[PDB]
């Protein structure tokens, strides 16, 4: 189509121009039209999207951290008030994100490579809600972002090698669900040291290619570590 | 805590 | 008034998180409520507005940096420009919502010559970045518009300020700038600022204990801008 | 090259 080969190129500007909305109002018109997603598509729009539900993020921790450090005073309800008009924005962003992922994105999976991408994806965005939940809809949101971890992380062990960045990528963002939301931090230790040390005894497997992007995530998952011991 | 990039 | 207090709180929490959007909007209608600006809720005002439209002067230059790099024959010509008419339209706006403000609110109640330097100075920055991207009849009047708040703010400044206060150095890098963008004369823009530079040296006993950071800073970026400008 | 800020 020639509108799809259009969206593409405004998306590929917009992100070069640092203007995300823009560049995610496109990815989800090209996901609209059916069709499975390139690998060059694909992470247009989860770059497209993490960017626009992480300003949301940066600015809700900026918002409640200052809004716990004070109920003596009055001015707080703004203060309040002005996180759940935060948090909705932030609600609507992931909701369309996950939507964009059972509608379309989840059901025309080609290979695994790709399942395990978005159900990690699906993990992620389900997370972004249990940073922000509360009451009986909290613990119903983290199960449903264990679950699609759970099943991505299944899925990768079965068709994927442990240098994989997409493996190593998930079981860096399962490990963190489970020491910021389930605030196990042993489990999610044990998690990200498993996937470091599984990647690093088949480091002659992998090649040039294969090489950097796959470490970048096992230098994250370190980090992770030692900030987490201490 | 870093998730990924 | 009750809500001018709950609305300096409010533009105080934008900006901590950086929704400089919100935190605008707040700062506009305080100044629509008539009341001279103090000058804490002055600077928020601007702080407000020079994210807002930094964040489309940016994007603008990454848009107008490809299109100059692109072939007058590539089909993707037409989608960067129509990208960046966008991108004018939303940056226009935002000038024309904040000079506005200038002349109906800020420099008609200013009644001291710090505030009118300070808007003024404004006039002309806001001038400016339409002259980054107007083209025909309209760029050469926004370019006099630009230049005739600036020469205005700068006449006020030489007369009624020491040039050791942050106001009159940050006036005279906007107008340094000015004469470098806009005018493409480098010449008179390294000794626009280079004679503010060292008459601010030489009264340096002028200097309030007060805005001693901000000064010591803004004549430093004069020296940098002299420095890269004259090589 | 730096404007005011």
């Amino acid at each position: 189509q020639g509108e799809k080969t259009e969206l593409i190129q405004k998306a590929k500007l917009a992100e070069q121009a640092e203007r995300y909305d823009d560049m995610a109002t496109c990815m989800k018109a090209v996901t609209e039209q059916g069709a499975e997603l390139s690998n060059e598509e694909r992470n247009l729009l989860s770059v497209a999207y993490k960017n626009v539900v992480g300003g949301r993020r940066s600015a809700w921790r900026v918002i409640s951290s200052i809004e716990q450090k004070t109920t003596s005073d009055k001015k707080l309800q703004l203060i309040k008030d002005y996180r759940e008009k935060v948090e909705s924005e932030l609600r609507s962003i992931c909701t369309t994100v996950l939507e964009l992922l059972d509608k379309y994105l989840i059901a025309n999976a080609t290979n695994p490579e790709s399942k395990v991408f978005y159900l990690k994806m699906k993990g992620d965005y389900f997370r972004y809600l249990a940073e922000v939940a509360c009451g009986d809809d909290r613990k119903q949101t983290i199960d449903n972002s264990q679950g699609a971890y759970q099943e991505a992380f299944d899925i990768s062990k079965k068709e994927m090698q442990p240098t994989h960045p997409i493996r190593l990528g998930l079981a860096l963002n399962f490990s963190v669900f489970y020491y910021e939301i389930l605030n196990n931090p042993e489990l999610a230790c044990t998690l990200a040291k498993t996937a470091f040390d599984e990647a690093i005894a088949e480091l002659d497997t992998l090649n040039e290619d294969s090489y950097k992007d796959s470490t970048l995530i096992m230098q994250l998952l370190r980090d992770n570590l030692t900030l987490w011991t201490s | 805590t870093q998730s990924l990039s």
